């Protein structure tokens, strides 16, 4: 027997920045919001789904300096809380 | 420890595992064939040199193989090239023994999308993120129906600063 | 003296189906979203977040039927969370 | 008791608001002046009667004034006076003295957008949820900086039944 499913679900995206804006790259550091990403998941994928930490990367570009840009989250399907449970 | 296979990525206990009917499912460790695919274009034909690239393809990579993803990286391409490559993707057997998937994009990027290699203002090689929902959505990637897919992309979206002044 | 802003942030968009596809509205029940959301706003905004209601909803939609939609959250540049302490 | 002000609204104790650094400032109750809109369509020029409308808009205003919020109810509008409606809603002095602001918009819709009441394949009249945005953002509504700001849309997003079939 056959079964109905929704086309686009349990999706997240996560963008540099918003529509309109730039993002930014150090030449020798790396992308801003890469090197950002990479940090709040090495600390927080322990205790946060991936939703909350995306949050927490946005909270840490709140305060605008002379290279600014806002992380955004984007067409979400998630229906549930993705954990990664690192280590297992 | 460091040296293990999680490398920096701080560790979930036990005890902080069974603390946390609302979550993604996750497949035994010993048998899930986890994977994940980096896109960065460094080198374009019109657009400036991305240096600095190689620190966000070595960081991802590492940081998802921390997460236990098997990493396939693929550099310099067009928007068509950037299709071929997730068409292929979606139809990887790993999927069906796979709790979950990441996807990476790194690149020049404008209001419409993400550049290809080939990209210019006069002839455009863009890739839509739309494109990447619908090459990995359950018609097109059933494989991973019911399965988290976290979209990573680092990309300019236009050319303004996002910034506006106030007075306090 | 002038400081910068973030010229888009603390947003949350909530759409009632994913994009191509179709929303559904009963003829004298009303829009099944909006009621849906209206019920689960009522019953989590004193406990949840904005965040988490709207997950909630997109998990309440998530076994398909004849009448199948699933709702979205987009461009999202919340930094941090929504409560809505009703009673306060 | 549904007598109160919040209606069926379930409260949020003092027990469980102090057992809620990352969460938006509330004002005081007292002296907050939180304002929220909702555009309706309901009644078209070429497309159907949208039967039920009136059901989302009690429900939807009971909801919004449960929550604390001084409810615009605006029926009937093209692209235009939606438009008109919220660069007026962006402009309003008590934003100023709220905390946040919510915004409902249900009609039909397309891929593009929503439909105003004059909208025909012939004519297209759409108000794109880009210009939502911008017309809330910092730059063309700063009283509502650093402050939530909601946006509920009801309307289709295309023809497309959003589902694809598989068999267990």
């Amino acid at each position: 027997a056959i079964k109905k499913a929704h086309i686009e679900k349990d999706f997240i995206a996560f963008c540099s920045s918003t529509p309109d804006n730039v993002s930014w790259r150090h030449p020798t550091m790396g992308s801003v919001f890469i090197g950002r990403l990479i940090e709040h998941m090495q600390e927080y994928a322990c205790s946060c789904d991936v939703e909350e930490i995306f949050r927490k990367v946005r909270f840490s570009f709140e305060q605008p300096d002379g290279r600014a840009q806002m992380p955004t989250t984007d067409r979400v399907t998630l229906t549930r809380c993705f954990y990664l449970f690192p280590g297992h | 420890t460091s040296s293990g296979s999680e490398g920096n990525v701080k560790l979930c206990s036990l005890e902080e595992a069974q603390r946390i009917a609302e979550i993604y499912p996750i497949m035994d460790k010993s048998s899930r064939t986890r994977l994940a695919l980096i896109i960065c274009n460094e080198e374009f034909d019109s657009i400036p040199r991305r240096t600095g690239a190689e620190v966000d393809i070595t960081g991802m990579t590492m940081l998802l193989q921390n997460l236990g993803y098997s990493v396939d990286v693929k550099k310099n391409l067009t928007a068509s090239d950037m299709t071929t490559e997730l068409e292929a993707f979606a139809h990887r057997p790993e999927h069906k023994t796979s709790d979950s998937t990441f996807l990476v994009f790194m690149s020049h990027g404008i209001r419409e999308g993400i550049c290809g290699k080939k990209h210019s203002e006069q002839v455009p090689d863009i890739l839509q993120l739309n494109a990447i929902f619908n090459m990995l959505n359950t018609k097109n990637c059933p494989s991973l129906k019911d399965k988290p897919k976290v979209i990573i992309i680092q990309a300019c979206r236009g050319d303004s600063p996002g910034v506006v002044w106030f007075k306090d």
